[PDB]
């Protein structure tokens, strides 16, 4: 009848790398495309409950530029090394963790005081390299739970990039049922940091809109 | 104002007030035509 | 006249507006000119072309 | 008098030829009809050939 | 053919003495038949169509011409009419007798009573004038078309197909910006200001 | 109909044959959608055969190109009508004006 | 020349340079044969006789049946004056629902085409040999270098360089200037959520 | 493209390779020779001023344009 | 559904027999009774040729070696 | 940290008959334009109308015609046919009778009404007779459906397909015309990062807006429903 939407029939989620999926969603009624993918990535991207690495102060510097012997890499260098450590905190929030050490090697995510809940998703991340010393590297870091991406020009901060999804992208092509000229195509296409798996990503994001829809839906 | 123009007067800029009317814009071909097939008495032009 | 014309409605003088996407609703930056153009249709009409 | 200066000689189509798609058509009888005769006793098969 | 006779004998068709050449639309072509005219040769009789399309012929020559001539006498009875208003005065006492009893009513003889005159000798023109041109004008209906040498009779459809816009057609500003129509998108899909309207 | 014109639409109308434009003056007596009738003023009337322009309006009939050629009246029942004026639109006009 | 056509070739930009739109109307009429054996090897029609019957009603098989005969067959297209070699390549046919042949942007440079009326005709290949050499030696992805010279004749033209161009370009104070980023995902991230110009 | 994107470019060619032997003729050095090189009048302080390096009097150069005139 | 040919021009040499192996071996699936040596996911037969040209396990010497060899087998 | 206040319906506000502006205050930051242009898409493209599909005038035969009394050819009565905005409630077609006669405009409001059909603008031209004596007896067939069904794709309706007297107009089953939205300040008791949706929209008459977008978020919402299962 004259409510009856085309439900899509999936013909695809294909998880090129276990942090990269591409979900190939149809077929789905003419420009259903559009608003899907729009409003999924619309959500996937700037509302998405999450912690993140807020702003870590290192002992050594007061400011967001300075030397530190003992590190070959710059200090902001170390605000992006940290931008990208991806952290799941449980049932509590708002943890700070410590990341003293000093040696010869790169300093990887597991050199942390490691915490209960406070998870580190890739241990195997690499924040800053030491030089051939005792050279003393000592932080701490302080993570929120959080929604969006929120810069610290809104605010040693951290732009927080508290989302998981890291990158969405969709495209509408033409499918079609057997007669019908033109109908959509959803190829959603995400990566997430690890934190949570782009299938769930998808799907938690797509709740998400639909709870928000609770007052207006009818049976 | 003629009956059909106050019907959509149509807002008109242009500042040069017009000194000749438009021809009859099809005016060569019946004005030669019909001085080709005219009863005209002297040899003007057409069929006499 | 032009500008005089597009003030005495209430249209944008400089003959731009700022139009929004239909398919992501986020306004195209660079206001773009929309205005109203007198479409022909000529009859090379395809379907006695193909 | 159009563009190629095709003459007339050259759109009179040739109304005897038989379409490609007849041909094939009874090429596809010439099977068909050699199928039905296959499923029958050998006497009505050669007295329908023959006849 | 070979074959072939044993699948007629099967099936006890007979292949027909005649075959087929009928008018078909040419293939794309979708419309409304929406006239038909039968041209036939001299010598040949009309079929049922033909003799139909000149029943209908002549009834809407009829019809047509006797509207026209009823619409110039109510034109010349209102005039005769505003004439009889004055000098003549029946007001609304003229209104009631025959109409046709115009032409010979009452009035000076005035130029009004010559302009009656005059008036009454433009209604007799008419009714002969008419009469001459549906007299003609049947008589071209009915009468034999000529045709090319060797054709029997001629039948010809107007179909008024209704093209509609659609990726592929030319367009054309007044400036000499062609262009071909290459998408007809959605209206959602269409930019639209800030007031909600799109382009 | 031009938003943007040059006033030249009117007069290549007019002067072009489509437009069913009157013959004398007066008022549409009865108007329909295949002809216009015009009982002609008495000071624009001939002395004696009164009459009264009776226009008949080409219906839908086919130009050279295939087009299609149909007038359209384009006045009113009980509406003045000058010498001069627009009677009915032909193919591609707008009230005497040239609908592109 | 038979299995051949010719109509109005509009842009297409969703394509990829390998493919060319093709009517449904114009890709069941040159591909008859093929649709006929087809039908008749799939059982979809008895005869011959029945499977053009069947085409000529244009029954909702016919449709798959010719998206299955389409697939890697590559149609030629050419265009009015064939200045050079580049004038007469081979696409594979994305069945379009429509009646104009929607040839890809890129292309336009080569075969000097533009959208404002040029008609390109349509040639199918019909042998084994020929759907190789088409496939091989004329296919549009196969051609990417002007014969005249090693440069490309795939050059974007217009919408796309100054699409491009707007894109890699600099203001001197743009919103989210300064900021430094984990890499391109991020400023996509950024880009698209509307933190940064 | 189309028909008048190339005629541009054909009216631009002609219009540029005609101002350029217009431009051409004229005498941009300088080298005063104050005798007309053909009837060795002396080229007044003026029309030497003008043209710089102009090596013929009016008079003789009106003469051999005339001559130009018709090709000869 | 395949884009360049490039890797198959590369193994097989010349282009103008990368198009003659490639339509004979073909041939050999459409005309002949032949399976394809590669898996074929809704492939045509001429695609298909192709694919198995560039894998490099089927080429000119090939196709003669398995004609004679089995024309010695129509003993 | 993951509440998301959903919104509810704040004050619907009738500007005119058409013209009418919903509300849905409590928007959580960013929601506001998803939900906004999720919802005006879905408004725009997907919306049950009751539009005019089949007209059968007395004794005309094809629509390039003309008939004795009207001052339109039949193109323009179906033409202005098409635009006839009707609202049927028990049933998915039904079938309008126009009988009429005598000098004057025709209007909808002239159209035999049944307890089915509401015609909300009777003041909508359909006709102009314009002889003494001479009707239109038409039959109009109003049915309901989504989106634009044009004649032409319709009429592959096999069997009785189809007497001479019937003429298929283009169906425009769409209520909604214009749908704009706004993003502002929504001023909660205590909170600073909250936004209100308001949404403009211009229907033809036949659809309500509470009505209109508690369809179109159904529509939504199934289909995130089939995207939140994968
Ligand atoms: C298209 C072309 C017009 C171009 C200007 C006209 C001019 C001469 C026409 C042919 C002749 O009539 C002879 C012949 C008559 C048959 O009955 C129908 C076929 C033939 C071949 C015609 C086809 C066509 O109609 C022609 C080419
Ligand atoms: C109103 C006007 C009288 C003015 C005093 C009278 C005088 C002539 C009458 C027309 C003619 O009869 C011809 C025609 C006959 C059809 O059958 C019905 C329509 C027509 C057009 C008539 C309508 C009307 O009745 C007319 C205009
Ligand atoms: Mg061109
Ligand atoms: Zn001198």
């Amino acid at each position: 009848s004259v409510t009856e939407f085309l439900k899509p029939r999936l013909v695809d989620i294909e998880q090129v790398s276990s942090t990269h999926a591409k979900v190939t969603l149809e077929p789905l009624e003419r420009g259903f495309g559009h608003t899907l993918g729009n409003a999924l990535r619309r959500i996937l991207l700037s509302s998405m409950p999450g912690c993140a690495v807020t702003e870590v102060e290192i002992d050594g510097v007061l400011h967001e530029y300075s030397t530190k012997e003992g590190v070959q890499e710059d200090i902001l260098e170390i605000l992006l090394n940290l931008k990208g450590l991806a952290v799941r905190v449980q049932g509590k929030d708002e943890v700070i963790l410590t990341l003293n050490k000093s040696g010869i090697g790169p300093v990887t995510a597991a050199d942390i005081t490691h915490d209960g809940d406070v998870e580190i998703v890739k241990p195997q991340h690499v924040i800053c390299h030491l030089t051939d010393e005792n050279a003393s590297i000592s932080m701490r870091i302080k993570v929120q739970r959080g929604r969006g991406y929120v810069p610290a020009s809104t605010r040693l901060l951290v732009d927080a990039c508290y989302s998981p999804v890291e990158r969405i992208a969709y495209n509408v092509e033409a499918a079609r049922v057997e007669q019908r000229t033109d109908l959509d195509k959803l190829v959603i296409e995400m990566e997430t940091n690890g934190t949570i798996d782009p299938e769930e990503a998808i799907r938690r994001a797509a709740t998400i809109l639909a709870e928000q829809l609770e007052a207006f839906v009818d049976l | 104002y003629s009956y059909t123009e106050k019907k959509r007067i149509r807002k008109d800029f242009g500042k040069r007030p017009q000194v000749l009317d438009v021809p009859y814009l099809l005016s060569i071909q019946l004005d030669s035509f019909q001085k080709f097939i005219e009863q005209d008495p002297e040899g003007q032009y057409g069929l006499e | 006249e032009i500008k005089e014309l597009l003030k005495l409605g209430d249209l944008p003088t400089s003959g731009q507006i700022r139009l929004y996407d239909g398919r992501t609703g986020e306004q195209f930056e660079r206001p773009v000119t929309v205005g109203y153009m007198y479409m022909l249709k000529l009859n090379h009409l395809v379907d006695d072309k193909m | 008098g159009d563009d190629e200066d095709s003459h007339l000689g050259d759109f009179i189509e040739d109304t005897t030829l038989e379409l490609p798609l007849d041909s094939a058509t009874t090429e596809s009888l010439r099977a068909a009809t050699h199928d039905v005769l296959a499923g029958l006793t050998a006497r009505e098969a050669k007295v329908l050939r023959m006849r | 053919t070979p074959e072939e006779k044993l699948l007629r004998a099967i099936f006890g068709e007979k292949a027909s003495d005649v075959k087929d050449s009928s008018l078909r639309v040419p293939n794309g072509v979708s419309g409304t038949v929406i006239d038909v005219q039968v041209f036939t040769r001299d010598g040949v009789e009309k079929d049922k169509r033909a003799l139909e399309i000149e029943e209908m012929q002549l009834k809407q020559a009829k019809k047509d011409l006797s509207e026209e001539l009823q619409i110039l006498e109510a034109g010349l009875f209102s005039r005769i009419r505003a004439v009889l208003v004055a000098g003549g005065v029946e007001a609304e006492k003229l209104d009631k007798l025959p109409r046709d009893r115009w032409l010979e009513l009452g009035l000076t003889d005035e130029e009004k009573q010559n302009q009656l005159e005059q008036l009454a000798e433009q209604y007799d023109e008419l009714k002969h004038e008419f009469e001459k041109k549906l007299e003609a004008k049947r008589r071209k209906i009915t009468q034999g078309d000529d045709l090319a040498p060797g054709v029997l009779k001629i039948v010809k459809v107007y179909l008024a197909v209704k093209r509609r816009i659609q990726p592929g057609d030319k367009m054309a500003g007044r400036h000499g910006n062609k262009g071909v129509i290459s998408k007809i998108n959605p209206i959602e899909d269409m930019p639209y200001d800030e007031n909600g309207t799109p382009v | 109909k031009p938003l943007v014109g040059t006033g030249m639409e009117r007069a290549v109308a007019v002067d072009s044959g489509v437009t069913a434009v009157a013959k004398r003056g007066g008022v549409v007596q009865y108007v329909d959608a295949s002809r216009i009738v015009i009982k002609v003023n008495e000071d624009e009337m001939y002395p004696g055969e009164a009459g009264i322009d009776i226009y008949n309006l080409t219906k839908y009939t086919r130009s050279n190109q295939n087009t299609c050629i149909n007038q359209m009246p384009c006045v009113s029942l009980g509406e003045p009508v000058e010498r001069g004026d627009v009677l009915a639109d032909g193919p591609s006009t707008d009230l005497g004006e040239l609908a592109l | 020349v038979d299995y051949s056509g010719r109509s109005v070739i509009t842009v297409g930009p969703y394509l990829r340079l390998h493919q060319c739109g093709l009517p449904k109307k114009m890709a069941l009429e040159l591909f008859k044969p093929f649709i006929y054996g087809k039908l008749e090897l799939r059982g979809l029609a008895t005869t011959i006789k029945a499977a053009k019957k069947m085409v000529e009603r244009e029954e909702a098989v016919v449709w798959d049946i010719l998206d299955e005969v389409i697939r890697e067959h590559p149609v030629l297209l050419n265009r009015a004056p064939t200045l050079h070699r580049l004038g007469i390549q081979a696409f594979e046919p994305v069945l379009i629902e429509g009646k104009a042949i929607q040839l890809h942007p890129l292309v336009c440079a080569a075969y000097n085409a533009d959208f404002d009326g040029d008609q390109m005709a349509v040639h199918v290949p019909l042998t084994l040999e020929a759907q190789l050499e088409a496939r091989a030696l004329m296919m549009s992805t196969n051609n990417i270098l002007s014969p005249a010279n090693g440069e490309p004749i795939i050059v974007p033209s217009q919408d796309v360089v100054l699409g491009l161009y707007y894109m890699t370009r600099d203001c001197v104070n743009a919103k989210g200037e300064g900021m430094v980023l984990t890499g391109p995902k991020e400023a996509e991230r950024l880009y698209r959520s509307g933190l940064a110009s | 493209s189309d028909e008048a994107d190339e005629a541009y470019s054909v009216t631009e060619q002609l219009t540029m390779t005609g101002i350029n032997r217009i431009r051409q003729k004229i005498n941009a050095h300088g080298i005063p020779v104050y005798l007309c090189e053909a009837c060795g009048n002396p080229i007044p302080e003026a029309r030497r001023k003008i043209f710089p390096g102009v090596t013929l009097c009016v008079e003789c150069q009106a003469y051999q344009e005339r001559q130009r005139k018709h090709y000869a | 559904a395949r884009v360049t040919v490039q890797d198959a021009v590369e193994k097989i040499g010349n282009r103008f027999d990368l198009v003659l192996v490639a339509a004979r071996r073909a041939r050999q699936m459409q005309v002949g009774g032949k399976d394809p040596l590669v898996p074929e996911e809704n492939d045509k037969t001429t695609v298909i040729a192709l694919r198995e040209i560039e894998e490099g396990l089927i080429n000119n010497q090939i196709l003669d070696v398995r004609e004679r060899q089995e024309q010695q087998e129509q003993e």
